[PDB]
């Protein structure tokens, strides 16, 4: 019932339960109770909407435990992805599609209606929903903090639609800068090492061949045309040539 | 924005009551909002008796479902109540009020004046708090882990309708002054009224929202008496 959140990166990219793409464990553990449980038209969107404010009220207050209640950054991007699975969820455009996401689904059709139109009116719905839905993933934070609300997070990054593969790449390009400096230092720090290391970014490449693949058949079926773009867009002067150097083990530190 | 009862005020008993809340200043024809009823029989606390969304749905207390009828209209901003087959446990003042849908706990703002009318998750608060003049205050509300929830208070002077002087646990609406605070930590939240002047003699509510059923949850209420000497 939308655990504690394991630590980060705790679990890897999982690309095996779905082949053609890698989930991160963040949006396995994304907080579905209320939307799980949901076995006038108006009044039943409604009545959604009211129990994806709980589930995302839940998911941020997690989040937020996660990060130590510190109110930073940080947090606000593991706001930024949770709101953008809620919305692929809410408009039928999400990747995992695994178990309980799956009566999620069943839940939405009911609501929503199985006809080509209907496509159509879950992505209205989430968008006169979204920016509610995002409040409540800072409700815990406005809980805690004595004083008025200040906005640190920004509306404006989270609310916007994107296509699901192309902020996992965001995050996963987050997650692999994040594990390079631990994974270059556990070496400096060695024919273990050097196993473990290569273990690792052979892990890296994989999940980078099924997220650029995945990327190619969504952008096909903003400034950005190759799934590099999207890791010079989110990260901080990110170089193409060494990253495709690190992945492929001719980086001149390896 | 304001609303308003307004209804018989006597009423015989084996009739139905008829009651409706005239809103200005905003339209009743918007998602945002929840329209809701409440009543409070005279020396009791607050009674929840249901909710009605633009779209025509309305749903009741469940103890009282079937005498009950609240329909809306769009096109002359208000909705109305009806409680068929009354008796005389239907004696109260009834409220009626205003809450929004888009926020993660909602509160009750704005109230009617209220119009006296005559023939499961709970909250427990003490009946009484009596502390002496510039004195320290502390209402507490208990609540099976209610840090979970957000917790707002309601002051209630004699002859009037309540009003919200703390919502989501310590956010003050403007017209409050900062003596009035409030607290939210394991299974007790705390309205907390620094300086206690005379004025502040009144009953206090704390209110939650029931996620199960979408309606407040009223604590049982708590005098304030202000002893003086």
């Amino acid at each position: 019932n939308c655990n504690y959140k394991r630590k980060r990166r705790e679990r890897d990219w999982d690309c095996n339960t779905k082949k053609d793409v890698c989930i991160p464990d963040r949006r396995y553990q994304l907080c579905m109770k209320e939307l799980t449980n949901l076995v006038d038209i108006t009044f039943r969107k409604l009545y959604l909407k009211r129990k994806l404010i709980y589930d995302a009220a839940v998911e941020g207050d997690l989040l937020l435990k996660l990060n130590n209640y510190r109110y930073n950054k940080d947090f606000c991007k593991d706001i930024r992805w949770s709101l953008g699975d809620f919305g692929d969820i809410i408009m039928g455009t999400d990747m995992e599609g695994i178990g309980y996401s799956k009566v999620v689904e069943n839940n939405l059709r009911s609501i929503f209606g199985t006809d080509e139109k209907a496509q159509q009116r879950r992505k209205q719905w989430w968008n006169e929903s979204k920016a509610q839905i995002w409040t409540a993933m800072m409700y815990s934070v406005k809980k805690r903090l004595k004083g008025n609300f200040i906005w640190i997070c920004k509306l404006n990054v989270a609310v916007n639609i994107e296509p699901q593969i192309y902020r996992w790449i965001r995050e996963w390009g987050r997650d692999y800068v994040s594990e390079l400096p631990t994974e270059v230092q556990k070496l400096k720090e060695c024919q273990n090492a050097c196993k473990s290391y290569d273990q690792w970014i052979t892990r890296k490449k994989n999940q980078w061949d099924v997220l650029s693949n995945k990327f190619i058949s969504v952008k096909n079926a903003a400034g950005i045309v190759t799934p590099y773009d999207i890791l010079k867009q989110e990260l901080d002067e990110f170089n193409e040539v060494a990253f495709e150097n690190e992945i492929n083990k001719r980086d001149g530190a390896y | 924005v304001q609303l308003q009862e307004s209804g018989p005020g006597l009423v015989k008993p084996s009739q139905t009551l008829s009651l409706t809340c005239n809103v200005s200043g905003d339209s009743i024809n918007s998602g945002d909002y929840y329209w809701i009823w409440i009543r409070q029989p005279p020396g009791k606390g607050l009674e929840w008796i249901g909710n009605i969304y633009y779209s025509g749905t309305a749903y009741y207390n469940p103890s009282l479902k079937t005498r009950l009828i609240i329909s809306i209209d769009t096109s002359t901003n208000q909705f109305s109540l009806k409680v068929t087959s009354v008796t005389a446990a239907d004696t109260a003042i009834y409220y009626c009020a205003r809450a929004s849908t888009t926020v993660v706990s909602p509160w009750l703002d704005p109230w009617g004046q209220g119009t006296l009318v005559t023939v499961s998750y709970e909250l427990t608060q003490p009946s009484s708090v009596a502390v002496a003049p510039g004195q320290t205050a502390r209402i507490p509300c208990g609540g099976d882990n209610i840090e979970s929830k957000g917790v707002h208070w309601y002051q209630q002077k004699p002859g009037q309708a309540p009003v919200l002087v703390v919502y989501d646990d310590h956010d003050r609406p403007s017209g409050i002054p900062e003596r009035f605070s409030g607290s939210n930590s394991g299974n007790t939240a705390t309205l907390t009224v620094s300086r206690v002047e005379a004025g502040d003699e009144a009953d206090y509510y704390c209110q939650v929202w029931d996620t199960s059923s979408e309606h407040p949850v009223f604590g049982g209420g708590t005098k304030l008496t202000v002893l003086g000497q």
